[PDB]
């Protein structure tokens, strides 16, 4: 397990990863699901284009938005 | 003797500079100030934790003395208070409650009014109004 | 606490991600725009 | 070290117990 | 305010008394509310080191 | 002048006297003075709150350990309102016009 | 429904009531605009702000001195700007809020004095019996801040 | 540790930030050897830099005695009083010229325990509480367990 | 109306929101103590120390206040008086008296 | 009054530790949270059978980038400016 979750790129704790959605990657997750959360990944827009690279975020749930801003609506 | 010790009460001095304030044999006898220097600095430099957790159930304790001398809680205020987008430390809090009064009662009939709607809301369930001091601001 | 926060979308950690984070924090007066810190 | 199966009941372990008393009806 | 230094002090750091009528009451929970108000535990300037004890009358 | 008090810059001896005649520049009658608050009057701590009440409205407050200090700290209160030198005036606008 | 009044049937804390929603904002804009009036006409005197600088809350007053635990890449004698307002106001009214307030209601003006590190602390290690000691000595730069007056503007 | 080394509070020396600021440095009394290989870090400092420095701010006087010795040294005085006497035994341009930019930043004041970081002169602005706060007033003030 | 505070002792606060919904402004004004609140303050006027033979016999008997105890007592008195324990009324140790900061720093 | 025997942890007649509330809510919210992973780890995508070598290349190009950094060692360039600006210890106002 120990290897599985340093193979897996998860070092230090609450960093989120994203990988893909293969049965390979989905024992090596249910190996480790007491250990983890699994999560998935949804876009509300289009996928980052390359003037849209710098400008990203995260956010919360799981919502990689394309265009994130510090002004409120 | 072949370029022997001639520096040996300089480190005297040095490690007995630090054991000027002891009671006892400890201020003395550097067999005993080595070993009295040592624990004294691993324990202040482990207490640095230690400081920090007093200062803040000291902070929560104020915190708490000041909303029971108002008329509310803490674990009701500070819900209140996380629950209204409003992000203030336990110190200015603190100071707030011991300097600036008015300010804290402000805080205090805000937090009891946000209770309410929320206590409404949720007898409701809600539909409509959803509270007024409520409606989170959205930043995208 | 801050689990309250995690159903609107602003995390968990005021600390990070939101208006407190990745604002800058100081200006000059005149009206030049600070550097943005190495963080 | 104890066997598997004694007559002083042998009291479960602390993970085991916390699942139990969990997990009931 | 606008008050000076020695009379604020003396104004801040004063004792007050308190009077906890009994009859027909639990023990515990008025000897919570003396004990709290004689460590302290209702003021904003609570400080072990500070001797902000008050008087608790309980008749 | 940040910080410091009015009249520990001015030394005064009877506040009492140079507030009545200020209120009387002023128009007013004459003050007296009411016990507001108090705690302990037996034992060897005292505090004591005197009000200064003119026509039925209060101006100013002080405390103090006996009533006659409590009164002089009312008195210097209220004298240091009547004049505007308070906590709560306007700081020193050090800027260039 | 009806349920006699016993000592279970009625909760104990008192039922508490909402007034008119329209008649409260009603009373919301009154407030704000004698605010601002009072604001405006100027009636106030010796403020406080509470500026999240160097992820630090202080009480920003009127002529104050803080300090923080690094540098800020200016020279001494230039004057600093601070965001991040959440909270400000003089005496009899108060003003907050969510996050931030506005950009153009809170300008407060800082100015660089002194910089200068720190004492030399003491970071020490030990085990017992195991031949384990190290020490350091850390000497972490800092900055001597001070803020002059806080403005604002009766633009609500 | 703080129980064995004195401490002080964290103010002005006479308000620079409120009026205006005023250079706390004044004189840097350099030694460089004529002959050595223990100050060759402060002669190319005295050699390249030490005209920058000197017309970078002038209320600051730097004076080179060139003393033949052995260890270089700086001595720095404030508008206190206060006297850092420093050695640069062994350093490179860059180290004396970031330690003589950390000298002229600072002040006089002493380099022991700052105890308490911000400091305020007017801290009650609403007044200050005092335990008859949040209490109301009963009529005319009758203390309880009376008659009248 | 509705008041989430009473609003009769301190202060008397009045929540408000701002219709943009960025900030919210609250508006506190003092309240002052009024005349039905307040007792006359007594003014204790003993005399009697004066009568007809002598003037200065009340001067001469001003100078009467005067008692001397030895330790035990005078701490219990301390501590009856002052509601403290006869432990802190002792003397202290020159150790504890030498180390003493006979000069702190001031602030404010 | 009553003596526990030989460590309280470890042994036969051993002290009872039991579970309160706290426990029981963490628990439950594990519980739940693994429910979830269990839920949203039941679905894949290219069912083993479409995947036989589609990022191999980058695998490749990676191993061989790795082998050329590890292969590549040697101890640095020795140069003269070293050895001749050394002499500058004794240096005079020159
Ligand atoms: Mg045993």
């Amino acid at each position: 397990e120990k290897d599985i979750i340093k193979m897996l790129g998860l070092e230090k704790a609450h960093t989120p990863q994203v990988h893909k959605n293969i049965p390979s990657v989905n024992a090596k997750l249910k190996v480790v699901k007491h250990l983890i959360r699994i999560k998935p990944l949804k876009l509300p827009q289009g996928l980052p284009a390359e003037e849209n690279m710098s400008n990203t975020c995260l956010k919360s749930t799981g919502e990689l938005v394309v265009q994130w801003h510090l002004k409120p609506v | 003797l072949r370029n022997r010790v001639t520096d040996r009460y300089f480190r005297i001095q040095e490690v007995l500079k630090h054991a000027r304030h002891f009671r006892g044999r400890k201020n003395r006898c550097y067999r005993l100030a080595v070993r009295t220097v040592i624990r004294a600095f691993v324990k202040c430099t482990k207490a640095r934790y230690l400081k920090k957790k007093n200062m803040r159930t000291l902070w929560i304790n104020r915190i708490t003395a000041a909303s029971q001398e108002h008329g509310l809680k803490y674990p009701a205020l500070i819900g209140n208070l996380v629950k209204c987008q409003v992000e203030l430390n336990r110190k200015v809090l603190a100071d707030l409650a011991i300097y600036e009064p008015k300010t804290f009662k402000s805080l205090a009939a805000l937090a009891s009014r946000r209770r309410h709607e929320g206590f409404a809301a949720a007898l409701g369930d809600g539909k409509e109004p959803e509270g007024i001091f409520s409606r989170v601001v959205q930043y995208h | 606490g801050g689990q309250w926060r995690l159903q609107q979308g602003l995390a968990a950690n005021p600390s990070g991600y939101g208006p407190l984070t990745e604002l800058p924090d100081w200006s000059y007066a005149d009206g030049r725009p600070a550097p943005p810190m190495k963080g | 070290g104890s066997k598997a199966v004694t007559r002083h009941r042998r009291v479960m372990h602390f993970q085991r117990q916390k699942l139990m008393a969990v997990t009931e009806y | 305010s606008s008050f000076s230094r020695a009379p604020q002090q003396w104004a801040t750091f004063a004792r007050i008394w308190y009077l906890l009528d009994g009859k027909m009451q639990p023990p515990g929970k008025l000897a919570a509310m003396a004990s709290i108000r004689l460590q302290g535990l209702h003021k904003p300037v609570y400080h072990a080191l500070s001797d902000c004890g008050d008087h608790v009358v309980i008749m | 002048m940040t910080g410091k008090e009015l009249f520990e810059m001015w030394k005064i001896i009877n506040p009492m006297g140079l507030l009545v005649e200020e209120l009387k520049k002023r128009n007013v009658s004459a003050p007296e003075s009411r016990l507001t608050r108090q705690s302990g009057g037996t034992t060897a701590l005292p505090l004591y709150f005197v009000g200064l009440y003119c026509d039925k409205k209060l101006i100013a407050e002080g405390p103090g350990e006996t009533v006659l200090v409590a009164e002089e700290e009312a008195a210097r209160v209220a004298l240091r309102k009547l004049y505007g030198f308070t906590e709560n005036r306007r700081p020193w606008n050090y800027s260039k016009p | 429904g009806y349920v006699p009044k016993t000592s279970l049937s009625s909760p104990p804390w008192p039922e508490v009531v909402l007034p008119d929603p329209v008649e409260e904002t009603r009373h919301h804009a009154e407030v704000v605009k004698k605010v601002n009036e009072m604001i405006v006409t100027g009636q106030y005197g010796r403020l406080f702000a509470v500026v999240h600088f160097a992820s630090r809350q202080w009480k920003v007053t009127s002529e104050d001195l803080i300090l923080i635990g690094n540098e800020l890449d200016l020279a001494c004698g230039e004057r600093i700007r601070l965001e991040k307002v959440l909270l400000v106001g003089a005496d009899n009214f108060t003003l907050l809020g969510k996050p931030l307030l506005g950009k153009d209601l809170v300008r407060v003006e800082a100015t660089v004095i002194e910089k200068t590190e720190s004492w030399p602390r003491i970071i020490m290690r030990f085990r017992k019996r195991k031949n384990f000691k190290k020490k350091r000595i850390v000497t972490t730069p800092q900055t001597v801040l001070r803020i002059n007056s806080i403005e604002i503007a009766p633009c609500l | 540790t703080a129980r064995g080394t004195p401490s002080r509070f964290l103010a002005s020396v006479l308000h620079n930030g409120l009026g205006r600021y005023v250079q706390q440095l004044q004189r840097l009394s350099f030694s460089v050897s004529r002959d050595g290989a223990s100050s060759r870090g402060a002669r190319e400092f005295v050699e390249r830099e030490v005209i920058d420095f000197a017309r970078r701010n002038p209320g600051v006087v730097i004076y080179v005695n060139s003393r033949p010795c052995c260890v270089p040294r700086v001595v720095a005085e404030y508008l206190n009083g206060a006297v850092r006497e420093e050695s640069i035994h062994c350093k490179s341009v860059e180290e004396i010229s970031t330690l003589v930019q950390k000298l002229a930043d600072q002040s006089g004041l002493d380099v022991i325990r700052i105890r308490k970081p911000f400091h305020t002169d007017n801290p009650s602005i609403q007044g200050q509480w005092h335990p008859f706060t949040n209490k109301p007033t009963t009529f005319r003030g009758l203390r309880p367990r009376e008659v009248q | 109306t509705y008041s989430p505070l009473p609003d009769d002792y301190n202060c008397n606060v009045e929540l408000a929101l701002t219709s943009d919904g960025r900030t919210i402004v609250c508006y506190h004004p003092s309240v002052d103590i009024p005349y039905e609140h307040t007792k006359p303050i007594p003014r204790p006027d003993p005399v009697h120390n004066n009568e007809e033979t002598h003037d200065q016999v009340l001067k001469t008997r001003l100078e009467e206040k005067v008692e001397h105890l030895e330790e035990g007592p005078m701490i219990e008195q301390l501590s009856k008086m002052f509601f403290t324990t006869k432990h802190r009324w002792y003397p202290h140790g020159r150790y504890h008296r030498c180390r003493k900061n006979l000069n702190p720093p001031k602030d404010r | 009054r009553g003596r526990i025997p030989g460590r309280q942890w470890i042994g036969k007649h051993r002290r009872p530790r039991f579970v309160s509330l706290r426990a029981k809510q963490n628990m439950i919210r594990r519980l739940e949270i693994e429910a979830e992973n269990h839920y949203w780890l039941s679905m894949p995508y290219m069912t083993r059978e479409q995947e036989r070598g589609h990022a191999a290349v980058r695998r490749r190009e990676a191993f061989e980038a790795i082998k050329a950094a590890a292969t590549s060692k040697f101890p640095p360039h020795r140069f003269i400016a070293d050895q001749l600006d050394h002499l500058n210890v004794t240096k005079k106002w020159s």
